[PDB]
């Protein structure tokens, strides 16, 4: 009937796919050529079950700048997606230190999925032989279904922004965790 | 090159733009950079341009566009928000509604403008939380509000892009919420919101006839309507009321039909689907009634169907029920009287009970104590009935909500010291004795007769007597702490024993022997005789002129008052009834006026009223 409108952010660490995905999602199809530093101010169109929703897409960078302004997009946030890479495994051990206390500082009480990227990468033979020169390994899949588990994360998923697999499946469940009401409040002042 | 580009467009002049665009392709700089982008609120060239321009033609607007348009980032650029706080969220479409420009909403919508952006800035928000101006938060509502029709109309259908009616902001409210809340009981501003209302709900019909507009509900479960009694807005409550429709098409949405006409008579058939609730959901009437702060409540209890209702109403079983009320407390309420005096004093709490007497005796007892524990279970229910209403509905009004919870109390709990604290039972029951009795002035409310004195009598103790008696008490204090400084003994019995004196003196009776063991007299004397004149001659009838004020104040309003103390008690007993009885008494009838747009029968409760008028010939 009317489509509701939720608001998705989408953070991670450089590098690590964040505009792919979302570009994969908007398009179908991936920027071969040119890549902005930020997508923005895009709204898509997502049935899930019997429900028609506007996801509002905003992107938060740190290259140059971005840090600074990175606040302003926290506020009336629906969903979040902690965004992480499977081939560079520095970028698991620094979500619990910095990124989820500021989550949290900012935006409480806001459902949050973990997801990997590049899931092709982490089999792949070039990669691992670079990464052995400093005593690393390809992030264990294993590895991120506990790490959701630590950090209370919805849900917990793997998208691959060259093969578009997942990509669908992994936003439509961002969708659901928007649409949930959440439960009241939790020691509510008298 | 952000303060030259600011100032050139500011200007409004379009020859200094030119040589910006290879200027943009040699360096590949977008038109949305942070550099370009104003840091105090992310203001763009775009919303500059549109705020300052001449007669709504700055004549920079195409050139920027086609300029965007070259870099390829259009869509980003035109609907690029607001940062911060007072202005987050608004938008160019925003701004070219407000300054009630067509041709900008035009070419904005053209070239792929977001027509569903919310602003959600603090200066947008609510009047009471700190915004100046609430619209809804959505181009549409802000056109409809701001008495645009052709706006509107273009809005609503354009060959690019539409802005659905039915569409919710984030605080629930739709365009007729919105409508509703900008609604001013003013003669100017009624008229078009009212005209605004009628257009905005037969276009929404006639697109979609399926689904009725009215039907959304916001975030807090209010519907227009609702919304528009909680507020007070009687203009368009009124209206909505009473809503007529003389087309054929969509005549399904009225609100008032025509039953027949004999004569100078003339009967009507109102509808109430949603005016009157048997606890299904909601109702009109109990929030217009039990909510606090109403600015025009007893304007919008004047109605032509709610008055004919509550007669109907009172009548069908509320005149049946009040007395068997009043007939039953007064019973219980004299048990109680016989149980306390016949006490015995002699003897340790409990008794054994083993004659005669002993039967009647204990039967009065567990009679009062089951009575107070059906009104503390009433009062709890009815207290989760309404969704808990907060200190304001209990406190400030309806003392006697308030008061049977205090009698629901002292009852039992002189039970548990009946039980173990057997000496001092006696000392709290007959408090609550004595409250139980005295607040037996709610089942008089309802009595035409004597319907005010409770109602005034209730205002003034609590609101003229105790701003007075502060001024009293700092008398009372200061001549009596003075008094007893005074006096010379040769120390708590003393002052205790001056103060009973005192107060007995204060009454008007007594004797004056206290001044002969103190000394200076004189001066004792002078001091009794000043807290004499003061208190006695000015405070004491001087309090009686605001009084006999108030008291005046409800002489003149003493009809409206009346009616509106007889609906809260008949509601009142109503609402204490069980749902499937509620249902058995519903009133109305079951009229098929009309039928469906695929011709199924509406088959909608109504109720039928008649008057009479001689100037229709
Ligand atoms: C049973 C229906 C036919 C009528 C119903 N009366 C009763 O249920 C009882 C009357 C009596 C008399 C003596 C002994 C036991 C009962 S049980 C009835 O009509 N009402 C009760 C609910 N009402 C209330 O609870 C107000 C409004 O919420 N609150 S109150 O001020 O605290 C009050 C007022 C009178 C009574 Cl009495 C009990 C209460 Cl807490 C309203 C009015
Ligand atoms: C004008 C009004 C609205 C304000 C005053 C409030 C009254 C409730 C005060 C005024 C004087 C007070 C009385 C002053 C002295 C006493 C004696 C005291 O007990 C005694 O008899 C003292 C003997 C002893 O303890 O040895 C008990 C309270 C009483 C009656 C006080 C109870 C409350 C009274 C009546
Ligand atoms: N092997 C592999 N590499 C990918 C895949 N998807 C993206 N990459 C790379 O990830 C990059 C993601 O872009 P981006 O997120 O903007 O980098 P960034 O430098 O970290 O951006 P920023 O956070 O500093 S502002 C793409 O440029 C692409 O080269 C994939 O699916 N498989």
């Amino acid at each position: 009937m009317a489509a509701i409108r939720k608001k998705l952010v989408i953070v991670g660490d450089g590098a690590c796919g964040k505009t792919c995905l979302l570009i994969v999602f908007s398009k179908d199809q991936f920027p071969e050529v040119y890549v902005p530093t930020v997508f923005e101010n895009y709204v898509a169109d997502i049935e899930v079950d019997g429900k028609q929703v506007e996801l509002a897409l905003w992107d938060t960078a740190g290259q140059e700048d971005y840090d600074r302004l990175r606040p302003l997009s926290y506020p009336d946030t629906d969903v979040i997606l902690m965004c992480f890479s499977i081939d560079s495994p520095d970028s698991l051990e620094n979500i619990p230190e910095k990124w989820t206390p500021e989550v949290k500082h900012f935006c409480p009480n806001v459902p949050i999925i973990l997801v990997g990227n590049k899931k092709d990468l982490r089999n792949d033979e070039h990669t691992r032989r670079e990464l052995a020169k400093m005593k690393q390994e390809p992030v264990k899949p294993e590895e991120g279904r506990d790490m959701a588990n630590r950090i209370g994360a919805f849900g917990y998923m793997e998208c691959s922004a060259k093969t578009k697999d997942g990509v669908r499946e992994v936003f439509e469940m961002a969708t659901r965790a928007a649409l949930q009401a959440r439960r009241g409040k939790k020691k509510s002042g008298c | 090159n952000r303060p030259i580009l600011f100032d050139i467009v500011s200007r409004g002049s379009t020859a200094d733009l030119d040589g910006l665009l290879p200027f943009l392709l040699t360096h590949k700089k977008r038109l949305t950079d942070e550099e370009f982008r104003e840091p105090s609120t992310g203001k763009t060239c775009l919303p500059k341009a549109l705020l300052n321009l001449s007669n709504g033609r700055n004549d920079t607007i195409p050139v920027l566009l086609d300029i965007a348009e070259r870099t390829g980032n259009m869509r980003e650029f035109i609907n690029s928000p607001f940062r911060d706080i007072y202005y987050r969220g608004q938008t160019a479409l925003h701004i070219a509604i407000e300054r009630r420009c067509k041709h900008y909403v035009e070419l904005l919508v053209a070239q792929g403008a977001d027509v569903h952006a919310q602003a959600r800035g603090r200066f947008f928000q609510p009047k009471d939380e700190g915004g100046y101006f609430y619209f809804g938060e959505l181009p549409l509502s802000l056109a409809a509000c701001t008495n645009q029709p052709h706006i509107v109309n273009y809005l609503t259908e354009n060959p690019h892009k539409k802005a659905d009616m039915r569409r919710q902001d984030s605080r629930g409210n739709t365009v007729l919420h919105a409508l509703v809340a900008i609604a001013d009981n003013t003669r100017e501003n009624t008229k078009f919101v009212t005209k605004m209302y009628d257009l905005l709900l037969l276009k929404c019909a006639r697109l979609f006839p399926d689904s009725n507009l009215e039907a959304v509900l916001n975030n807090d479960g209010l519907s227009p309507l609702m919304m528009a009694a909680k507020t007070g807005k009687i203009g368009i409550f009124q209206h909505i009321i009473r809503r007529e429709v003389t087309d054929e098409d969509t005549r399904h949405l009225s609100r008032k039909f025509k039953d027949w006409a004999y004569g100078p008579v003339y009967s009507s058939l109102y509808d109430l689907s949603s005016l009157d609730t048997c606890g299904e959901e909601a109702s009109v009437l109990e929030i217009l009634v039990y909510n606090s702060k109403i600015e025009n409540r007893h304007e919008m209890l004047a109605v032509e169907p709610i008055n004919e209702l509550l007669r109907d109403k009172w009548r069908k079983f509320g005149a049946v029920s009040f007395y068997i009320n009043v007939v039953s407390y007064l019973c219980a309420m004299v048990i109680f009287t016989l149980t306390a005096y016949y006490q015995p004093l002699e003897g340790t709490p409990p008794y054994p009970y083993r004659t005669t007497v002993d039967y009647l005796r204990l039967a009065g007892e567990v009679i009062t104590l089951f009575t107070g524990v059906l009104f503390f279970f009433t009062n709890i229910k009815d207290l989760f009935m309404k969704k808990c209403p907060g200190v304001n509905s209990l406190f400030i009004d309806g003392s006697f909500q308030l008061l049977y919870f205090i009698y629901s109390v002292l009852v039992i709990v002189s039970a548990a010291l009946y039980l173990a604290g057997i000496e001092a039972y006696l000392a709290v029951m007959v408090f609550a004795l004595v409250l139980g009795w005295m607040n037996a002035l709610y089942f008089t409310r309802g009595l035409k007769l004597t319907g005010t004195y409770s109602i005034m009598i209730q205002k003034i103790l609590f609101k003229d007597l105790f701003r007075f008696l502060l001024v009293y008490l700092l008398f009372m204090i200061g001549y009596a702490s003075a008094l007893v400084s005074l006096l010379n003994p040769c120390d708590s019995e003393t002052f205790s024993t001056f103060l009973l004196d005192l107060f007995k003196l204060t009454i008007g009776m007594g004797d004056l022997e206290m001044l002969s063991s103190t000394k200076y007299p004189v001066v004792f004397i002078i001091l009794l005789v000043t807290y004499i004149i003061l208190t006695f001659v000015l405070l004491l009838n001087m309090l009686i002129a605001l009084m006999g004020e108030t008291v005046g104040q409800v002489s003149k309003e003493s009809k409206h008052i009346w009616k509106l103390q007889w609906a809260t008690t008949i509601l009142d007993i109503e609402r204490s009834f069980p749902v499937f009885l509620r249902k058995a008494f519903r009133s109305g009838e079951m009229v098929t006026v009309g039928k469906s747009s695929d011709g199924t029968p509406d088959r909608r409760w109504c109720f039928r009223v008649d008057e009479v008028n001689w100037s229709h010939w």
